[PDB]
């Protein structure tokens, strides 16, 4: 199963 | 008996030819089990190994949600990186990411991984502590600062030590008849004259899984590293792999050469010679 | 920086004339990922070829397997033709059953 990170979609950005 | 899970993401811009493509593939060891491609007619996570098919609709939906979200975020990231490097809007660029977990023979976590590249060059990597970053350059330091600010490492550690390991162990059980089966190489030596006084000896390994293997030639019991031609391990298309190693020898000296094969599927490593 | 593909052309099983097999062209070590690969039979592109899903190695270079069913004969010639941005013209690697 893959990872899910970030406060939002936005926080996943490089 | 060690095992790993990896996801491999590729995001590629293509100015003038639509939005950037995002592809994700997942592997357990050398076995791919899922794919997602944002260019597909109807993008959805699809099975690529029989043992993952039993997962329920909730699984497939969750994966698809994750990868559809990542499609959008990696598109923004490509824009961000283009800016960080003061690059033209005209060029195509690639972000790659690989992450996952390694287990030892006990099933315990050995280590986690999360690494990214830009145009094929290391960009940023999660350190082995799962708590700090290594940025390659001043652009990546910008990403580091964003990720430090957003507590990304803490979330990736929780994943890597938690869900990653749990799901890998689940896959290993569901796919045990294949994922936990090492297929030894079938080995032989062929002989090909190249001149009146030299010939090629080629040591073959066929039908092996996993891909990790060591093939070496010795002359009089000394490794012939500098004089051995070793091709890249290659997939047969049936899950197994192939490799060969060759050396050019003086005619009449063939019996001084021995091929040595190491593979997990072999209880004892093999020594082979040309058999005329 | 760009990296040019390595190319191997080979069969899934030991080649036996008149026996169905699979013809493989494995391209690896290349960057960026766009690449054109065709399998040829006596110089003509084979129509129904499949390929693996894009993935990459620890050094970030990409690899792909292109494959099709084939029945080798003594006289039919097979090859893989590869084009990539690193190449001035398409590279053709012939199938040799000893390699």
């Amino acid at each position: 199963l893959p990872a899910v990170v970030g406060l939002s979609p936005g926080e996943q950005e490089y | 008996g060690s095992h790993s899970m990896r996801y491999f993401y590729t995001a590629m811009s293509r100015p003038g030819r639509g939005e950037p493509r995002f592809i994700a593939v997942g592997y357990v060891d050398d076995t791919q089990f899922v794919r997602f491609d944002s260019d597909a007619a109807s993008p959805r996570t699809e099975p690529r190994a029989p043992w993952i098919e039993q997962e329920g609709p909730e699984y497939w939906d969750r994966n698809t949600q994750i990868f559809k979200t990542n499609t959008q975020t990696y598109r923004e990231s490509l824009r961000n990186l283009r800016g960080y490097y003061n690059q033209s809007e005209a060029g195509s660029h690639i972000i790659q990411r690989m992450y996952g977990c390694d287990l030892g023979p006990d099933g315990r976590l050995l280590r986690g991984h999360d690494q990214s590249a830009y145009d094929g060059k290391d960009y940023i990597a999660l350190n082995e502590d799962l708590s700090s970053w290594t940025a390659a350059d001043t652009a990546a330091q910008i990403t580091q600062r964003k990720w430090e600010a957003a507590r990304v490492a803490e979330q990736l550690r929780a994943y890597l030590e938690g869900l990653c390991v749990e799901w890998l162990r689940r896959y290993l059980e569901n796919g045990k008849e294949t994922l936990q089966r090492a297929d030894p190489p079938k080995t032989h030596v062929t002989h090909h004259p190249v001149s009146d006084h030299e010939a090629t000896l080629r040591c073959w390994a066929l039908g092996f899984y996993p891909a990790e293997i060591t093939l070496t030639w010795q002359r009089d019991g000394e490794d012939q590293t500098q004089d051995t031609e070793l091709v890249e391990t290659r997939p047969a298309g049936d899950r197994t792999f192939q490799k060969w190693a060759a050396v050019v020898v003086p005619s009449g000296e063939e019996q001084r050469y021995t091929c040595h094969v190491q593979h997990e599927g072999l209880p004892k490593p093999l020594t082979l010679r040309w058999e005329p | 920086i760009q990296r040019t593909p390595k190319i191997q052309v080979y069969s899934r099983h030991p080649a036996e004339n008149g026996k169905s097999n699979f013809l493989n062209c494995y391209v690896s070590g290349f960057h960026p990922s766009d690449i054109e690969v065709d399998l040829l039979k006596n110089g003509e592109r084979i129509e129904k070829v499949e390929h693996s899903d894009l993935s990459f190695s620890k050094d970030w270079s990409f690899y792909l397997l292109y494959y099709t069913e084939f029945t080798p004969t003594e006289k039919d010639e097979y090859a893989c033709r590869v084009n990539h941005v690193t190449l001035s013209q398409p590279k053709i690697v012939k199938w040799d059953r000893d390699m």
